[PDB]
């Protein structure tokens, strides 16, 4: 019952794609935590800090190389030589301090892993955080892996968030394959590197408001019947699983309450905007 | 005889943060705040679509978001000029509230709790510091020691279903969470249903079942033994608040009443004496003296000689106040749990019937634990009365258009304290966007006159008996429980 090592680390990030994942059911973040992975490093929620978090994450880096996976949540600033993000401070053999940036933690880190994963839309594909009016050079990883010329297996599960059945489904499918590669072979991903399992479905095609919709009945408002293609629904652009999946342990979706924003989708959000306004 | 430590990352806190702290003769003598990494949400929503903001804004945080997109379309319906319906009030109340106990919930146990409790040895809970002055090192008899660190931990793990059942609450009428679709200009998008509002308060009260029998006592519990926690941590004791949770459609009344404590005076709350310094901030200002966040400016400069922050530094009569529920218990002054009221008195010999009557105690490490479980029962006891109130079928939305131009302002309390949206519209577009947020008012740094943020004053004087262990230090910035993204944004 060998767990995968994990070493999960946050750059232009909001934490969402953490506390999606602590949402996860079947399993549920305890069994994931004490049964599926061993999480060794993740700022938001582990004991130690400073110096002994960063000296067990390199000392894991390390003892598991070519053996860990590299959690990627939020963007890879560019600008100001990297300085727009700041994750740590390292000691020399000295007594003397360095500031770490997200693109030197990301250079170092990604060639000692196994396999990088970017979760959510942030780390997939820029985001937010790289969206226009942005001057932080905002990057994703595979836009950084690609400057860099870092040659390393990279899988994005975008979405912002992404739903926790996701990131654990793409993580325990790569797991497996890692254990048994011809028994389980990798998931086929999409051009955007992003799984099929998970992203082959258009939200549109798979709708259950597909009848209203073929019948030119429009919800007026968002409290009136119909489909919510004219209140800005962007479920004809996005290519996800949400319609069967829903959201929140099968609680709601974007959909029946409001509309889809296309989150999952590399042009997220300047390509989806104006929200509320129709594709 | 003076020794410097550096934390960075300090973990268990939302984002980037590094605390700084000169310790002499056993105790933080000086101490610096900082935040290391930006995005400039201010700048991203310049030109867009101003309905676009309540989505935008909510990726400033994903712990909070449901606050933040509660700001913008109350910033939205200024500027738009609608009026919400009482269902649509009351819904996105119940839609926030729900958050607020995952928030809290989260933070005490996953954020707060690894300070105290002794976790198994597999990480995440370890490593963790060898001399950690933990619940089983401090309770001397050590089957007692045993069974309040399990007492705790297994709270700590049942709380982490208890936060995600939270969520399934908070997408009831929200759609998902994080990052809420429910809430917009004119209201709310899902009318809630007699059957929906049954299922959210059969979840509710397996939720407030939890703080009451559970939550609460462990609090207090806690506090019993580590009764030197109440008497450190202090800082500045102004506190400021902006009311939150209005529980009628002319936002006359809250919840947590709006008001300011100053050097031990209560005053109202006057939005027009907020502004922000940057002199030790990353950030340009085109003029000096503080701006006020209506004239707010985001230019930020990482080479700004002096500075070492990209938290801005708010000021309110150009005093440093913190902000949580610490503020907002203080200045509402509600009545204590009957829990707390028992437990005060059987464990402390403490008379307290209203919050005050912690008296200096409130202003501490474990004060800040105290008035957040407190205000988890209190907000529990609102959300109980809003499932009443709620009116199934009754409108949640009305229309609005874009105005060509125009300005609002969206106040409110984020679990962490007091936040404002400022939104100025031109040519139907966003001209500016100004947010002031909650861990902004407590993990900043120096203002231009050099007094220290909240954060950093609370430090001073927090006992490092053991600088290669220095708990305190992370204990006290924890009890804030702050959000970096929020912060800086
Ligand atoms: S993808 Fe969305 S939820 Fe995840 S870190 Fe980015 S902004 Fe947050
Ligand atoms: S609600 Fe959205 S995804 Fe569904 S049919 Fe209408 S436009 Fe398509
Ligand atoms: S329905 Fe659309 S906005 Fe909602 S989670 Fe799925 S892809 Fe994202
Ligand atoms: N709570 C919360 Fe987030 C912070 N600080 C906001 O606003
Ligand atoms: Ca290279
Ligand atoms: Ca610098
Ligand atoms: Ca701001
Ligand atoms: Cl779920
Ligand atoms: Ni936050
Ligand atoms: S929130």
């Amino acid at each position: 019952a060998k767990k995968a090592p994990v070493i999960w680390v946050q750059g232009q990030g909001c934490t969402g794609c953490s506390v999606s994942l602590l949402n996860a059911v079947h399993p549920r973040i305890k069994e994931i935590l004490l049964d599926v992975i061993s999480l060794e490093f993740h700022p938001t929620v582990m004991a130690s800090e400073g110096e002994m978090a960063l000296a067990h994450m390199y000392e894991i880096a390390e003892k598991f190389n070519g053996n860990f996976f590299l959690l990627v949540e939020g963007a890879i600033p560019t600008a100001k030589e990297g300085r727009y993000c700041i994750v740590g401070e390292t000691l020399d053999a000295k007594g003397h301090h360095h500031e770490v940036t997200m693109m030197e933690l990301i250079r170092d880190l990604a060639p000692k892993s196994l396999a990088t994963v970017a979760v959510g839309t942030c780390s997939a594909y820029g985001g937010i955080p790289a969206a226009e009016g942005n001057v932080t050079g905002s990057k994703s990883v595979r836009d950084f892996f690609a400057d860099e010329k870092i040659e390393k297996l990279l899988v994005n599960v975008p979405g912002c968030p992404p739903h926790p059945d996701w990131m654990v489904g793409t993580l325990v499918a790569a797991w497996s394959h890692v254990l048994n590669p011809t028994e389980h072979p990798l998931p086929e991903l999409d051009d955007d590197g992003r799984p099929l399992l998970f992203f082959g479905d258009n939200i549109h095609e798979n709708c259950p408001y597909l009848d209203k919709y073929d019948n030119s009945e429009f919800a007026e408002t968002f409290t009136k019947p119909g489909c919510k293609a004219e209140l800005g629904c962007k479920g004809p652009s996005t290519y996800a699983d949400c319609a069967k999946r829903r959201w929140n342990n099968g609680i709601n979706w974007c959909v029946e309450n409001a509309v889809c924003i296309g989150c999952v989708e590399p042009d997220f959000p300047d390509g989806k905007s104006p929200f509320y306004v129709a594709e | 005889g003076k020794v410097k430590i550096s934390i960075d990352p300090l973990t268990r806190v939302e984002g980037h943060l590094k605390i700084e702290v000169e310790v002499k003769d056993g105790k933080v003598v000086d101490a610096k705040c900082s935040g290391g990494m930006f995005r400039g949400f201010e700048q991203i929503l310049r030109g867009r679509d101003p309905r676009d903001s309540s989505q935008i804004v909510q990726r400033i945080c994903g712990v909070c978001p449901t606050a933040h997109c509660t700001a913008s379309v109350m910033a939205q319906d200024d500027a738009f000029g609608v009026k919400v319906t009482t269902n649509g009030r009351i819904t996105r109340n119940l839609i926030f509230g729900a958050n607020y106990l995952q928030s809290h919930i989260l933070h005490f146990y996953h954020l707060a709790a690894l300070d105290y409790v002794k976790g198994p040895d597999v990480s995440p809970f370890v490593p963790r510091y060898a001399n950690a002055d933990l619940l089983t090192d401090r309770i001397k008899d050590g089957a007692k020691a045993d069974a309040t660190n399990t007492y705790g931990l297994n709270q700590y793990l049942k709380a982490l279903e208890i936060r995600r059942i939270c969520h399934e609450m908070v997408a009831m009428f929200g759609g998902r969470m994080p990052h809420v679709q429910g809430m917009v200009v004119g209201g709310a998008t899902e009318i809630p249903t007699a059957d929906k509002v049954a299922e959210y308060a059969a979840r509710f009260k397996e939720v407030q079942k939890f703080v009451i029998e559970e939550y609460l006592p462990l609090i207090y519990t806690l506090g019993s033994v580590y009764t030197d926690l109440f008497e450190t941590g202090i800082g500045w004791k102004n506190v400021i608040a902006f009311g939150v949770f209005p529980e009628d459609d002319d936002y006359k009344t809250f919840l947590l009443k709006p008001g300011v404590y100053i050097d031990g005076k209560d005053e109202e709350f006057d939005s027009k004496l907020v502004k922000e310094y940057v002199g030790h901030s990353f950030f340009d200002h085109s003029a000096p003296g503080g701006l006020h966040y209506s004239v707010g400016e985001t230019n930020p400069n990482p080479d700004k000689p002096g500075a070492y922050s990209f938290v801005k530094a708010p000021r309110y009569k150009d005093k440093p106040c913190e902000v949580g529920p610490l503020a907002r218990m203080w200045v509402q002054n509600p009545e204590l749990s009957p829990v707390g009221q028992k437990l005060l008195k059987e464990l402390y010999g403490i008379e307290a019937k209203n919050f005050r009557d912690l008296g200096d105690k409130a202003f501490s490490i474990m004060g800040r634990h105290v008035a957040r479980a407190e205000e988890t029962w209190l907000t529990a006891v609102a959300v109980e009365k809003w499932l009443k109130q709620v009116q199934p079928g009754a409108e949640t939305y009305v229309k609005s258009e874009i105005p060509d131009a125009a300005e609002g302002t969206g106040f409110t309390e984020a679990p962490r304290g007091a936040l404002l949206h400022y939104l100025k519209i031109k040519d139907k577009k966003i001209e500016n966007y100004q947010i002031v947020s909650a861990t902004l008012w407590n993990a900043n740094p120096r203002d231009d006159m050099g007094q220290r943020g909240p954060i950093e004053e609370a430090l001073i004087g927090v006992p490092v008996p053991d600088i290669k262990n220095p708990v305190n230090v992370g204990r006290l910035v924890r009890s804030y429980d702050p959000x970096l993204g929020c912060a800086v944004h």
